[PDB]
């Protein structure tokens, strides 16, 4: 549903996602990765669509992490885009793109393309 | 990298 | 660096990107279609590598766009994910990924991929 | 779509 | 294990994909879509690493489906980029490419990105 | 059309195809690195729609590689799906996916994605 | 399109 | 990697 974004989120991977959505379409939180961890934290940003379709669709959303924080820079940025299915089993279904900063020479393998799907399980 | 699994 | 990234790009198509880099990584601005109006503008965050490498590497970003406004709602968002590479002639160079909201039997062509690059026309 | 190019 | 990639294969849509793998690293095959029906069936054709690593990595393969066959003409064509796993559960990830034939204007939105997973069962 | 797409093209990295559409929608060839030598050659197949639209509009097809030959075996592949727009400047506009074999465990960053534009040469 | 699932 | 162009 509408506010069934807001919550922690987790990936097949151990990730932990944690946003909250505002009425108006943005979405901010938290993304940790590997062990939880102190700062394995990162901030994400990112939007959604806050007026879905009234037909049994998903809701479209998409954020960024830019994996620096005060302790790590991995100089690359993931973004991923997909869309919201609440009910008894809420999922986000993404594909995401990972971009690290390289030199003229190595920017044709700059980027990753993956998959991950979320569940607050 | 941090966007994947641990190291362990 | 911040001020590099800050400003109006245009890609190829003819769409306006306006963004602000703050100190702490933050993108924010607003994204226009191309050509067609004032009302197609919408909101766009994301966030990019505050502290990149010496080197002449790009410096990595990504910001998302969720297609509705107060005149129309696509139902649908998309982020670009690339690198800003500075110099007289500065450029983000980018691959995106667009999702429109789909029932679960569409789900599987919900998400179209592309490339853009933006030219840095005003600070 | 906003994000291609203007119509025909 | 190496020609174990040879098989009939099933995603999570329901579409089968029937492969024979040559020693030297050709794919060849057919695709057959929804229903089963008679021809929902496509030509693939793809080519796979025939001495992968000796280190418990996959089997880097990939091959083409163009949408035409006697009957349906979808001016389109798909490409399936992945890797094969065998063992008790033998499974193929990819993530794939489908792009529709389209004139400049269209250019833009004229591929798709997905990811399936095709196993025995 | 078959011999539209039948010939030798360059991409801006520098790297050669040399294709030959079949009438049955087949295509075969051979894929070489940007310069390097001979030996960088290795043996793509694909497929085309060998019935397109009347229209301006472009053939779709799609192609790979596996990256080992006699001489080099790098454990990877690549599939390059895109669109043959002919005319007096024919080009291929391609999407594509190179995905190495990896453990289960790096299997998460298996697959880099880019875009590539062919020039026909020779015929 | 025949990539697809059924149209049922 | 055989996709790239020539190293330095």
């Amino acid at each position: 549903a509408e506010a069934g974004i807001t919550g922690t989120w987790y990936n097949q991977l151990g990730s932990t996602f944690i946003v909250t959505a505002g009425a108006d379409g943005a979405l901010t939180g938290t993304y940790e990765s590997a062990v939880g961890n102190a700062e394995s934290r990162y901030v994400l940003t990112g939007r959604y669509d806050s007026a879905p379709a009234t037909d049994g669709s998903g809701t479209a959303l998409g954020w960024t992490v830019a994996w620096k924080n005060n302790y790590r820079n991995a100089h690359s940025a993931t973004t991923w885009s997909g869309q919201y299915v609440g009910g008894a089993e809420a999922r986000i279904n993404t594909q995401w793109l990972l971009t690290s900063g390289t030199t003229e020479a190595n920017a044709w393998k700059s980027t990753l393309v993956g998959h991950d799907t979320f569940t607050k399980v | 990298h941090p966007q994947g699994p641990p190291c362990k």
